[PDB]
């Protein structure tokens, strides 16, 4: 329900990756699935993630963050990779399951 | 041409049992391997000692 | 068992052929009116790539399940295609039809052409095309249709180089949505009962009615394309506009074909019953080969001869092949030569259908560009019903019409179309 | 990564490229046996030596 | 509709009737207007000796250049004019000449056959032409790596014996073979007891055997004449032969163990086994999803351009193995993976794998009877090899009895710890040491 | 040259005569821009009929003289300009070889407009072959040509090239005033005739780009 | 190879782990303990030997 639908917005600000201008999907640990998923992203979404990330890294070395104005807002965060990543895992699970059979 | 190619004669080296071209080498195979492998196995026993 | 060959014709125009020969194996197929013929300078090769794309994910089955699933029952799955027709068939034992069918249906009607799957696949066109072109035979034929036409049929069968990697999921989708339409498709099927093959075509085959994109008329150019590449062997093909599928003049040419000679019947043997061969034989001394070339397309055709020969002798060899065509156009045809050929042709036709493949091809071909099945006795009645004149006339039409030539090898001593 | 783990693994790969898949002239004689002996010899000294140093 | 089980039973039976001169006539009657009939002979290079090697091939070249009753021009013209196709071949242990025509000419065909095997012209002038031609085909075939390779595989796997020779023979033999030798070969080998008249299509067995009696006359007097000679056995040798030429684009490698020979039931399991490993080639669209593990790896790691398993059988022996084509720098990994798969066969086959392998193998046997020639080829061979016909209904009974546990036992028996025969041609520097390969013959 | 050069004497291998084919070669390669060249047997070197073409060249127009400028003195250009709306380029093509030559026009243009553009270049050649040449156009060209020639020799390169060319295919040096006397000594007819020879002779065409809307030699 | 820092069998090793080695632009001070641990080690061994000689 719309209960943890608040908790989430809380945690989202708690974490604070948005202070770096990163989308939630930008912070994902790149394991095998995530790596395949990223190969499917369209040229444009890929270069955008790239700049966002390289930007964040530059902020980290500098020990700064983005001005409050530039922070990604909970409701404006693009789950740009989640769609692809979800399929990649299904495909995998299909194979995994079929090879036991 | 490759048709003119033939394997030299290895009589000078073949073991006794696979010397005759008209006899199945398979019958004597277990023998030829069991011997070489027997030597090896022994080496292990001697080394393990 | 031994009887019939039913053939319904659904609401939307979807034709369904069928025949039970109780073979321990089935072989279902989806024939379609599509090919490099409907390609425009803007989407060239999209036909070729669509052919290799058969195993890519579909809305119903995944790239994985398609291949695994089919192999699970010892099945198969291929895509044969001409410049104007594409066939998607699958074989398997009688008891696995229903299973193998899923993927067949899925492939031809519900592709997804996912961007990535499609990007990863394209580099394959480079390979696929590379093995084909290993036979010069395939090189001159491409360039022939390019000199013999100005469009549609002038379009190459293998994706041109510059376009490898530049095709898109769109182009594929649109190509499919604009051609794989029920009124251009036929669902043939040897080894199965008609009611079953029918029920399938119904509840499932979605992409309905239409005739979509219509191929531009086949204009004739009559050009000459030469390819100097060093090969010790020169291949040459000189043709003229011949008959088209279902033409009355077709059976005439097919006959003039066998008369001039087209393909040996005796291993390492000489062909006496081949005037063209025998003629060229007398001409040169060194090895060679010459045959009667004949293609029949929906709205046009090609006819002439094809010759392979040592570079330094392509001159004398090609001329010879010509004279033997002029000589034949001037009544140089016995009433018996017409009899012999007619036999070689009926035999050839009849043998060409012993194959599970050859049969389905035959049946389906009709069920698509007709909607019926010309009995074997009828096709025989049509063949021998060809005068000794029709033949000589065919020959004439050739010696008169505007010729288009394609040749590739060390052409240093090869003649130009205007020197024949 | 690579088919067999003898070539991919960061360590085995090292063992492999110097004691298993390593290219050696087909005709080296006994005079080429002293290298390994020297090596083996060295391990033996260290081993016996430690045992002696503990007393 | 009807089941695979049933369509398999309703298949018309194969009739076989021996004549008096020992010849066997067999056929499978269909509803087809066209047909195929020919004679499968139990002759080949294996039956040759060191001095007539290639005669059986030199004969295949004259077999069609006319007989005595009707010279070259006549013969060809007569065959062509009836729309019939004449073809044939000759391997190490089996020759064959067959024709494709209308069921109508079935009898006239038979006369032609009989006329060829029995009355070859052997025109002294023709021989000096086929000699030049054969010498050509040798130079051509020399450029077909796949065959240079399999020839070499035999040339060593059976080194020092009859099966070690190529079917086309040697250069010397061809440059000197005589009208006499050819003549002799024909009179020595082409004989009724060792022949089989096979026919398939729309033909009456009875009409066939009738036309047969009439044209195949030669009736034997002594016992020697109608006695089928037993061949001296060929000894298999674990060994290699490396024909290196770094100037060749790709390299070919073939590895094999000794096979059981036509008669052994195991050959069924062996084929089921090759079904599991399968074959690949860069055009297979299935790609990385193929069920064949070796094929998947081949794809995933760009291991080769192609590869094939095989179970080439012979009367008393055979060759069980594989052959792949790869780039110089992927030879080792390919060989590694391949041998790996063999070890899996002996130690860890899965019912899932055999289950599928069997379906593949079935569709395979069925696909070998797709036409009149291919059904005739089967008949000619079965009789000649099994001494009778084996129906798909039978093959299927045997194939269905095969299971994991079984495949493992058979493969272990024929592959495990054996010393294989290796043939390598091309830029093969990266494939090395017989010793290393031999060691790949054990422990999964 | 003397006491040093040694591979010598004679004229060795002689080139085979230049036969004319008149073929049409097309190259479909995707390029947004289509290049096309339609020609006919032109004039040989040292020929009188040469100068005539060279002049019809400048008359039809060959190469701009004003940066980013339009060429009014170029009929061919001006003609095609009226024809299409998008960017392009068209010129008079002219090659003079020992025993033969080539003459016609060359046109660059967006694929979809090579059709209207090539036609235009044609009509402007037929139109010129039918007396569509002022006695002044002949005067203008003759100047553009004498200028072009004279400028083409300021370069150390251009000069040596000029001098050597003669000394090889002749053995002499035609004074600059003589080449000038030869150039203006070209009637208004020679020009129109040259043009004719083109509209009549057998044409050979070469084109490469997205030829989808490009015409075939037999459609001109 | 042009510069001897890449060709030489030894310098090449020193180079690919202490000079041309790729490192994240943002590693903090918490990434300094590796080298310290190393240096620390060389120091112990050195002082330790000096002590062991007495
Ligand atoms: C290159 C390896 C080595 C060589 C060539 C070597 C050589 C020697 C020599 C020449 C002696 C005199 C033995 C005698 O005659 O009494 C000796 C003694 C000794 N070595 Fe080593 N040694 C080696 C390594 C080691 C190592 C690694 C240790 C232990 C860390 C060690 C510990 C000792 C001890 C405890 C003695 C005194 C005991 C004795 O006199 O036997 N050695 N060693
Ligand atoms: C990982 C490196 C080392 C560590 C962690 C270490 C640590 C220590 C410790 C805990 C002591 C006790 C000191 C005290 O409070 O009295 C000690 C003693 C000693 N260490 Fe080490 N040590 C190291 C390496 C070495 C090495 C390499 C040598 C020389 C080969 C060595 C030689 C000595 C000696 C001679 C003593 C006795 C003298 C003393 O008590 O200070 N140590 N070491």
């Amino acid at each position: 329900g719309r209960l943890m639908d608040r908790i989430r917005k809380w945690y989202y600000n708690a974490a604070g990756f948005n202070k770096y201008g990163l989308m939630r999907d930008d912070t994902l640990y790149e394991d095998d699935d995530v790596k395949e998923a990223l190969k499917r992203l369209p040229e444009d979404l890929y270069n955008e993630r790239m700049f966002r990330i390289k930007r964040a890294l530059d902020l980290s070395l500098k020990h700064r963050i983005l001005p409050k104005e530039q922070w990604v807002k909970y409701e404006e965060d693009k789950p740009y990779l989640e769609p692809y990543l979800k399929e990649v895992i299904r495909e995998r699970l299909e194979r995994e399951a079929w090879n036991k059979k | 041409v490759h048709n003119d190619v033939t394997v030299p004669d290895f009589s000078a080296y073949r073991r006794e049992d696979v010397m005759d071209a008209t006899t199945s080498s398979q019958t004597s195979s277990e023998d030829r391997k069991g011997f070489s492998y027997l030597v090896t196995a022994t080496a292990c026993v001697a080394t393990a000692y | 068992g031994a009887e019939d060959l039913e053939i319904t014709k659904l609401p939307n125009g979807l034709i369904i052929a069928s025949l039970e020969n109780f073979s321990p194996a089935s072989r279902i197929g989806v024939f379609i009116k599509a090919g490099s013929r409907y390609e425009t300078t803007a989407n060239l090769g999209t036909a070729h790539l669509l052919r290799l794309a058969s195993p890519l994910t579909t809305k119903g089955a995944s790239s994985f399940r398609i291949t695994r699933g089919i192999e699970a029952v010892g099945g198969s799955l291929s895509v044969y295609s001409t410049r104007e027709k594409m066939t998607y068939c699958v074989e398997c034992l009688r008891d696995h039809v229903d299973t193998v069918m899923e993927y067949l249906l899925n492939v031809t009607t519900a592709p997804e052409f996912r961007p990535w799957e499609v990007t990863d696949l394209q580099p394959q066109l480079k390979v696929d095309k590379a093995v084909a072109f290993q036979s010069p035979q395939v090189g001159v034929l491409e360039n022939l249709h390019a000199a013999a036409y100005k469009t549609a049929l002038a379009n190459p069968l293998y994706c041109p180089d510059y376009r490898i990697g530049k095709i898109t999921s769109e182009q594929l989708h649109h190509f499919v949505q604009n051609n794989f339409t029920s009124a251009r498709m036929a669902l043939v099927g040897i080894g199965v009962k008609h009611s079953d093959l029918k029920q399938v075509a119904e509840q499932f085959l979605n992409i309905r009615s239409g005739a979509g994109t219509s191929s531009a008329k086949a204009t004739y150019w009559g050009g000459e394309i030469r390819e100097q590449n060093g090969h010790s062997l020169v291949h040459a093909a000189v043709v003229t506009e011949g008959a088209a599928v279902g033409s009355a003049e077709a059976n005439a040419f097919s006959v003039l074909q066998h008369v001039l000679g087209a393909g040996p019947l005796i291993k390492r043997g000489s062909s006496v019953t081949s005037k063209l061969y025998q003629g060229v034989a007398k001409a040169t001394t060194q090895p060679f080969d010459a045959s009667a070339f004949n293609v029949n397309y929906s709205d046009s055709g090609l006819f002439g001869f094809y010759t392979i020969s040592q570079a330094a002798h392509a001159g004398e060899v090609i001329r010879a092949a010509m004279n033997q065509l002029k000589a034949a156009a001037q009544g140089g045809v016995t009433e018996e030569d017409v009899t012999k050929a007619k036999n070689q042709l009926k035999a050839t036709y009849l043998m060409s259908v012993e194959t599970a493949q050859g049969l389905l091809n035959e049946i389906g071909s009709e069920a698509l560009l007709s909607g019926t099945h010309t009995a074997p006795s009828v096709v025989a009645q049509k063949i021998d019903s060809v005068t000794s004149a029709d033949v000589v006339n065919a020959a004439k039409k050739f010696v008169s019409g505007k010729k288009s030539m394609a040749a590739s090898g060390d052409l240093g001593s090869t003649p130009f179309l205007d020197e024949l | 990564m690579a088919p067999n783990i003898r070539k991919s693994h960061p360590l085995l790969k090292m063992i492999n490229n110097s004691l298993i898949d390593l290219p050696a002239p087909s005709n080296i004689s006994a005079w080429w046996n002293f290298g390994s002996l020297l090596a083996v010899c060295l391990m033996t000294q260290i081993l016996t030596g430690l045992l002696l140093a503990m007393h | 509709a009807a089941t695979y089980a049933q369509t398999l039973q309703n298949i018309p039976e194969t009739n076989v009737t021996t004549l008096d001169n020992g010849l066997r006539v067999a056929s499978e009657e269909s509803s087809q207007p066209t047909c195929t009939v020919g004679v499968w002979i139990g002759a080949g290079s294996r039956y040759e000796n060191e001095k007539n090697n290639g005669a059986g091939y030199f004969v295949e070249h004259l077999a069609f250049k006319g007989t005595k009753k009707r010279p070259c021009a006549a013969f060809e013209k007569e065959v062509e004019s009836m729309g019939a196709h004449f073809n044939g071949y000759t391997s190490r242990e089996q020759t064959a000449f067959y024709i494709k025509a209308l069921s109508k000419d079935m009898p006239k065909v038979v006369e032609l056959l009989a006329d060829v095997v029995q009355n070859c012209a052997l025109e002294e002038s023709q021989i000096e032409k086929e000699r030049g031609v054969i010498l050509q085909e040798l130079k051509e075939m020399d450029n077909d790596m796949t065959n240079v390779t399999f020839d070499y595989l035999h040339a060593t796997a059976f080194q020092g014996t009859a099966l070690a020779r190529t079917v086309e023979g040697t250069t010397e033999n061809i440059k000197h073979l005589t009208r006499a030798d050819l003549a002799s070969y024909i009179d020595t080998h082409f004989k009724a007891p060792r022949m089989v008249l096979a026919a398939a299509g729309g033909i009456s067995h009875k009409e066939l055997v009738d036309a047969a009696r009439q044209h195949f006359s030669g009736v034997s007097f002594t016992y020697k004449e109608d006695a089928v000679p037993i061949l001296p056995r060929c000894r298999f040798t674990g060994s290699e032969i490396r024909a290196r030429d770094d100037a060749l684009p790709v390299a070919h490698v073939a590895l094999a163990v000794e096979g059981p020979g036509w008669a052994d039931p195991d050959n069924v399991v062996l084929h089921v086994a090759n079904a599991i490993i399968g074959r690949y080639d860069r055009t297979f669209g299935g790609g990385k999803h193929l069920s064949s593990r070796l094929a998947a790896l081949a794809v995933e790691h760009k291991l080769c351009h192609s590869f094939q398993t095989f179970n080439t059988s012979y009367s008393d022996t055979g060759l069980f193995g594989f052959h792949f084509v790869a780039d110089p720098l992927s030879i080792d990994d390919m060989m590694f993976c391949a041998q790996g798969e063999w070890m899996r066969l002996c130690t860890s086959t899965t019912e899932s794998e055999v289950k599928r392998a069997k379906n593949h193998l079935r569709s395979a046997m069925v696909a070998q009877l797709d036409g009149t020639t291919p059904v005739c080829e089967t008949i000619g061979s079965h009789l000649l090899n099994y001494g009778r016909r084996i129906s798909l209904e039978e093959w299927d009974s045997r194939i269905s009895a095969v299971d994991a546990r079984m495949v493992r036992d058979v493969c272990s028996k024929y592959i495990y710890d054996k010393c294989p025969a290796l043939a390598a041609v091309g830029p093969i520097e990266q494939l090395l040491d017989y010793n290393r390969i031999r060691s790949g013959m054990y422990w999964i």
